[PDB]
């Protein structure tokens, strides 16, 4: 232990502490390759002239005939497949997934927030039916094919506002942990004449590209509101969008592994062609919560709040008839706010009672 | 010339839009002081 | 001790060489990351361990197998960047320009 | 409300080209009071109009050109190429720099001075000529120092970028520099830089 | 180019005979090779009206 105190008094830092610089060695390492890359054109393959010559159009630029790399999947070089081009030799470098619309991207990257099936409240039979009709084709298609049925394309979830259709679909996505397209119909109608149907096409093309994907088209009454020949331009464009949706949904190109959810508050105004099976095989009445459903809503939403002594769901249920979901949650929210009026760190029965009273009064 | 990028004598680059041509983030020539350059004034620049 | 002191001397000499190696790397990285970057809107980021596609202000889309010399997490699809004018990699990130009407209100 | 309007499209063509970047052989100086800059061997003052001093005070600071040497005398000026030679000139001091500013290959001959006498012969613009002056070139400390007497001290130091060229022996090169053609305002000048080596 | 002419002047200062060959590497598609070699013309030579190079054969 003469010069072996811990390790020569130097190696403890000469081995790792200064060797942190080697991590920077790794850093600059990427940089070297990050400087030998030259970037590449991006274009779309227009045609397969022969086994080697590919007619390729660069975006916002000229078009060429270009060969592909020696090792590449020519079978996947279908027309329209976005590809990269070496800027100098102009050869097919690597295919790219189809360009996604910024709107579709934005609608595609909102986090579902891992909402659990516990957090629904009193939807047991309907949630089981929806779980069946959506998820079961995503688990045992062999079951259906041995039965002999074609897996369902999708279903409608109709009910009054605040009945939890959006949250129910979000929970379905979170349980699935698949690609979710939370789309609200009122946000896709545009003054630009051919843009709404184009957006629908982009949505469904994204869905086909990113199986398994879930298309949740909220407020579908704003698109599929029956076809009539009054002739005003706006509703006519709405019919065009509706029929683009109908084609993208049960059109010539058959759909595989893509299931759709359409929620509305006025199911009766939907187009009969959209209402027909093959497109919307199930119509699920997500209706107002019953008394049992109401108390389930209160008990499930009562989780995060801290209860002091006694809180009974039944009295609130009796005093909150006609409530539907979110409003009940409202009762909790301002209750905590009520807790700051007299400066508590908790909630009381009177707190909840006056909270539900205020919620009911605001509902009038 | 566009936003000054908050130079403070260490980041004197500015992004400039050459008309219908592109826009580039560039630095000054030695002959001009930053006090003479500010957002939104027409500036004559070299080509490479 | 003796073989361990030999290991200590070995590691300190390799550090001594690698310091100037890092200096040379920084020298050449400044040699190539010069200054007149070209602005470009990052169209999006794809997976291959990530690649990018951008749209330069010379109305040209451009695929980058490696996203230049910056981080690769925030990189919003619309994040204006300064990309090298010849080898076309994202040399730096620069603050967003505006959102039209958001500039209209001061 | 029921607008549903179409859209037209008006493209804007856009293109440019970087030309052959042009080398501007320009000297700069602030010897007494004026930031004079001159382009140039025809000489033309870019900025710093009619000089408060005579031109000669700066005519001695004028790569790409070298004196003529015989075969006996080693031509450090010549073999230092292609890079060229950088010199420090002491009169007031002068240095030559090569920079890449903008799109111009800058061969600066940056001038600087101090201790300007209030009635010195350099500012009344009086001038007869520069008599032929012999520079004794010799190596002091690995630097090629040329000692020249100014007739109308100079402690020139020449260093090659190629720091491998052998240093020539102490010789005596005769320089004959005279302002060939000029104007009274001294804005359109032609200079002479003839100089031959002598052992 | 102007800068190319400049560097070639620098090289010629080293030795009067000195060539500045250039090669187009992307125009050199299999078969033809696009490459040339130029020296210079002295400005005094051209302004005086004399031709840059004497001719004595058809080789040039
Ligand atoms: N089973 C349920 N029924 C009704 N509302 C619910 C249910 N579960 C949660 N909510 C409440 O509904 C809110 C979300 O709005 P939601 O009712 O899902 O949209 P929609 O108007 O489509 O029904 C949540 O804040 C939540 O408090
Ligand atoms: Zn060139």
């Amino acid at each position: 232990l003469l010069e072996h105190k811990e390790i020569d008094g130097r190696l403890k830092e000469l081995r790792e502490q200064l060797k942190e610089l080697t991590k920077q060695y790794e850093k600059s390492e990427n940089d070297l390759k990050a400087l030998q890359s030259v970037g590449q054109i991006v274009g779309e393959v227009l045609k397969q002239l022969t086994e080697e010559k590919f007619i390729v159009k660069a975006t916002n630029g000229p078009r060429y005939v270009v060969g592909c790399r020696r090792q590449l999947d020519k079978s996947k070089l279908k027309p329209g497949t976005r590809v990269a081009l070496d800027m100098t030799t102009l050869t097919i470098m690597r295919y790219l997934p189809r360009e996604v619309d910024p709107l579709v991207y934005n609608m595609s990257h909102e986090d579902p927030g891992n909402v659990s099936y516990s957090e629904i409240g009193g939807l047991s039979e309907q949630i089981r039916e929806l779980r069946e009709v959506i998820e079961l084709p995503l688990t045992n298609p062999e079951l259906f094919q041995r039965v002999g049925i074609i897996p369902p394309k999708g279903c409608l979830l109709y009910g009054p506002p605040g009945t939890g259709k959006t949250l129910l679909a979000r929970a379905v996505a979170s349980q699935l942990d698949c690609n979710f397209l939370k789309v609200v119909s009122s946000s896709i109608v545009d003054k630009y004449i051919g843009e709404s149907a184009r957006l629908i096409r982009e949505m469904f093309n994204y869905a086909r590209d990113h199986q398994p994907c879930i298309i949740f088209m909220d407020e579908i009454d704003a698109i599929g509101g029956r076809r009539f020949s009054e002739g005003t331009s706006a509703d006519r464009e709405i019919q065009r969008t509706l029929m683009e949706l109908l084609n993208q949904m049960d059109g010539f190109d058959t759909l595989h592994r893509v299931k759709m959810i359409m929620a509305t508050n006025r199911p009766d105004t939907l187009d009969p062609a959209l209402l027909r099976p093959g497109r919307l095989d199930r119509k699920i009445h997500i209706d107002l919560p019953n008394e049992q459903a109401r108390l389930d809503i209160l008990k499930i939403h009562a989780g995060p709040i801290t209860k002091h002594g006694e809180i009974d769901y039944e009295a609130i249920v009796k005093l909150s008839d006609g409530f539907n979901g979110a409003d009940l949650r409202n009762v909790c929210t301002e209750a905590g706010m009520f807790a700051i009026r007299a400066d508590h760190d908790f909630v009381v029965q009177e707190d909840f009672m006056k909270a539900v009273r205020k919620v009911a009064d605001s509902k009038k | 010339c566009t936003k000054i990028i908050n130079a403070d004598s260490e980041d004197p680059k500015y992004i400039i839009n050459v008309k219908q041509f592109a826009k580039f983030v560039v630095d000054l020539s030695d002959q001009v002081a930053p006090t003479d350059i500010e957002e939104g004034m027409r500036v004559g620049v070299d080509r490479n | 001790i003796k073989i361990m002191k030999s290991e200590v001397l070995r590691v300190t000499h390799e550090l001594q060489a690698m310091k100037d190696k890092i200096k040379e790397n920084s020298e050449k990285i400044k040699v190539n990351k010069t200054l007149p970057y070209l602005v470009s809107n990052v169209i999006e980021l794809l997976d291959v361990g990530k690649c990018a596609v951008i749209k330069t202000s010379t109305r040209q889309t451009y695929f980058l197998p490696v996203i230049g010399l910056v981080d690769a997490e925030k990189l919003k699809p619309g994040d204006l960047v300064g990309v090298n004018k010849d080898s076309y990699l994202i040399l730096e990130t620069l603050p967003t320009e505006y959102d039209s009407r958001v500039k209209a209100m001061e | 409300g029921n607008l549903l309007f179409l859209a037209c499209y008006c493209i804007g063509g856009m293109s440019a080209i970087k030309p052959d970047m042009k080398i501007k052989l320009r000297m700069e100086g602030n010897v007494n009071g004026h930031h004079f800059v001159i382009d140039g061997m025809d000489l033309e003052v870019k900025e710093g109009g009619p000089l408060p001093f005579a031109f000669d005070i700066l005519t001695t600071a004028f790569n790409r050109v070298f004196a003529k040497y015989p075969d006996n005398i080693q031509d450090y000026f010549k073999q230092s190429f292609p890079k060229g030679y950088s010199w420090e000139r002491s009169l007031c001091n002068a240095r030559n720099d090569i920079t890449m500013e903008g799109d111009t290959f800058y061969n600066k001959v940056r001038f600087y001075g101090t201790n300007f006498p209030a009635n010195g012969p350099v500012m009344q613009k009086k001038t007869l000529k520069w008599e032929p002056s012999t520079e004794k070139m010799y190596v002091r400390d690995g630097v090629l120092t040329g000692d020249i007497e100014m007739a109308l001290d100079f402690r020139t130091t020449y260093k090659a970028k190629e720091k491998g060229v052998k240093l020539p022996g102490a010789h005596f090169v005769d320089h004959c520099i005279e302002i060939l053609s000029h104007d009274k305002d001294y804005n359109k000048v032609k200079l002479y830089e003839h100089a031959v080596a002598h052992s | 180019s102007g800068v190319d002419i400049n560097t070639q002047q620098s090289f010629e200062a080293l030795s009067e005979r000195a060539v500045a060959v250039v090669v187009d590497p992307i125009q050199s598609v299999k078969g033809k090779v696009v490459i040339d070699a130029f020296r210079l013309i002295n400005a005094n030579m051209m302004v005086l009206g004399h031709e840059p190079r004497q001719t004595t054969s058809n080789l040039g």
